[PDB]
DNA sequence: TGCATCCGTGAGTCGAGGGTAATAAGTTCTCCGAACAAAAAAATTCCAGTCCCGAAGGACTGGAAGGCTCAATCGATCAAATC
């Protein structure tokens, strides 16, 4: 047992609500099954809040009409699916929408409270035709996770609900559509081994980063009752933008910083041109320069020698 | 003896470099069709569907 | 480029000079000592060469100036 | 799982050469090269570990003085930490 | 005009394994020629032997040039004071 545990690479972001999350590498046989193991939760277990019923004054059925409106009541019924939602601290919240005006009708027209978070303020639900008819609708936001649509909700909600109240496919959980797959990883003998690649694109109300961390959290939940050279060092010390480190240097037969280095600071500030001030001026070129109490120099003497 | 780096200097002589793929009889002109290689590890060639 | 050369014959208009502008010029690379012009990619010159054409700064005709020009600028300078 | 939720955490978390040079590259005069064989000194980090006073007993500097200060070298510089093998 | 003759043709590769076998003389006799032999150079390998600015190196001669104790007596430091 001295497993491979990966490195995340890179994410491939697209827009805010977009990316590709690759990897490399797995062994084989733990490839296949991550990508998998994944995709069972964005699917089914991802809590959020989604719109769920419908209220709308004047209305029997959505097989009806309405005057002064563009679309069908299905078409209406679509675009609350596309919308986008985020109740922060309730666990149900009722919204209305009430228009005038020749035109669309964009997400701004909800009546909100500050608990209450619309992503995406110019998806429109409605079209109003001419400047007579109006929309006046109340629409109801629940919490939960994965999908369940209309069908077999009303297979579970044997309320006998009065007329002029509608039912959409709840969207709870943020994933609009994920894919993977496995191309082949190297390491540099063995070329047997697998890639991760991820393809990912959610709904606004998230990060499409967040979820894979959020996600691959709650698979881990389940498992823990079973996991128990510089220019001027080429010049002499007249030309160091310093002047009590220039004169005194010299005679000494070093006249530059090359025996400086290897010589020792308890003799050559011992000689009568240097001394316990001296230090201050060759430790500090020292800390810059990096050169030691005795170094040996790789290439110090060109051609050139000369004086002042 | 089939060293270190001798893998890794075929490996970026190999990215961009064409190739061709022949089948007897060449009975038309798509019989001899060039190719670009991906390095696998075997000992038999691996084509592709549509062709 | 790296798969097709159709956008690059949509400029050349011909399936055999697009190898011949590029077999002139992919060799100024290999012995020429040069650099492309594009960036580089890691790539091997028989398409450095066709990223040059296809980006639309090569034909046929572009490559004879400056051809022409380093002539004139050892001609005159042996006198 | 002990296996399983330990990839998860993939996820959880994360979104001298002059000196071992030998003797006889120097090209050497014939009447030193028979004193530094005499004086039995192997690389030139060995003959650096003496100094230019450990050179003058021998019979039959400025040449050493010459060719020093042209390739990145001098005399009198002492090593720590040798051999390194 | 057949009638009768004959020349010149027939998908592309991997291969899978190597080449047979028939009967056929003798005598002497003798120049053409081989490689081993066996000298006779000539070519190198060796071995000491005289020359010559340098050759490790010591010393020398020569002008120059050097470090820090004191003590009369100057001037100013220190420290009370004082406008």
């Amino acid at each position: 047992t001295e497993f491979l545990k990966p490195r995340l690479v890179d994410i491939e972001q697209v827009s805010s609500t977009h990316a590709k999350v690759t990897l490399e590498p797995l062994e084989r046989g733990f490839g296949h099954t991550l990508g998998n193991a994944l995709r069972r939760i964005l699917l089914s277990s991802m809590p959020g809040c989604a719109v769920t019923e419908v209220e709308i004054d004047g209305v029997l059925h959505e097989y009806s009409t309405k005057e002064g409106v563009q679309e069908d009541i299905l078409e209406i019924l679509l675009n609350l699916k596309g919308l986008a939602v985020r109740v922060q601290g309730k666990d149900e919240v009722i919204l209305t929408l009430n228009k005038s005006g020749i035109g669309p009708v964009t997400a701004a027209d909800i009546t909100h409270d500050g608990d209450v978070e619309i992503v995406k303020p110019q998806h429109v639900i409605c079209h109003l035709t001419d400047e007579n008819a109006s929309i006046s609708m109340r629409i109801k936001v629940q919490r939960g996770r994965g999908y369940v649509p209309a069908s077999t909700r009303i297979h579970s909600e044997e309320d006998e609900r009065p007329i002029g109240r509608l039912l959409v496919d709840a969207c709870y959980s943020p994933v609009e559509r994920i894919a993977y797959n496995v191309e082949a990883a190297r390491v540099e003998q063995r070329t047997d081994l697998d890639k991760l690649v991820i393809e990912m694109e959610t709904n606004g109300t998230i990060d499409p980063e967040e979820a894979i961390r959020r996600a691959a959290t709650i698979l881990a939940e389940q498992l823990e009752a079973f996991v128990d050279f510089d220019p001027i060092l080429l010049r002499p010390v007249d030309d160091l933008e310093l002047v009590r480190s220039a004169n005194c240097l010299k005679a000494e037969a070093i006249h530059y910083i090359g025996d400086l280095v290897q010589r020792t600071e308890v003799e050559l500030l011992k000689t009568p041109n240097l001394g316990k001030k001296s230090l201050t001026e060759i430790k500090d070129v020292l800390a810059s320069r990096g050169l030691s109490l005795g170094m040996r120099l790789e290439n110090w003497p060109p051609a050139s020698i000369a004086d002042e | 003896r089939e060293e270190a780096v001798v893998w890794d200097i075929l490996d970026e002589v190999i990215r961009e470099h064409p190739v061709l793929l022949n089948r007897a009889p060449t009975l038309h002109r798509l019989g001899i069709q060039a190719f670009e290689p991906v390095l696998i590890e075997g000992k038999a060639i691996q084509l592709h569907p549509l062709v | 480029a790296r798969v097709t050369v159709q956008d690059a014959v949509e400029k050349i208009g011909n399936r055999f000079d697009l190898v011949l502008v590029a077999a002139r010029r992919a060799r100024q690379m290999q012995v020429g000592g040069k650099d492309p012009l594009v960036p580089e990619e890691n790539d091997k010159t028989t398409v450095i060469a066709l990223r040059e054409i296809e980006e639309g700064l090569i034909n046929n005709q572009i490559l004879d100036v400056r051809e022409r020009q380093e002539q004139q600028e050892q001609e005159a300078a042996e006198l | 799982a002990t296996i399983l939720a330990e990839q998860l955490e993939a996820f959880v978390d994360l979104r001298d050469p002059i000196l071992l040079r030998p003797v006889d590259d120097l090209e050497l005069t014939v009447r030193s090269a028979n004193c530094l064989k005499a004086e039995a000194i192997h690389y030139i980090g060995d003959l650096v570990q003496r100094t230019e006073v450990e050179l003058l007993k021998t019979p039959n500097l400025t040449e050493i003085k010459d060719v020093l200060a042209s390739r990145g070298l001098s005399l009198g510089m002492r090593l720590e930490n040798w051999p390194p093998a």
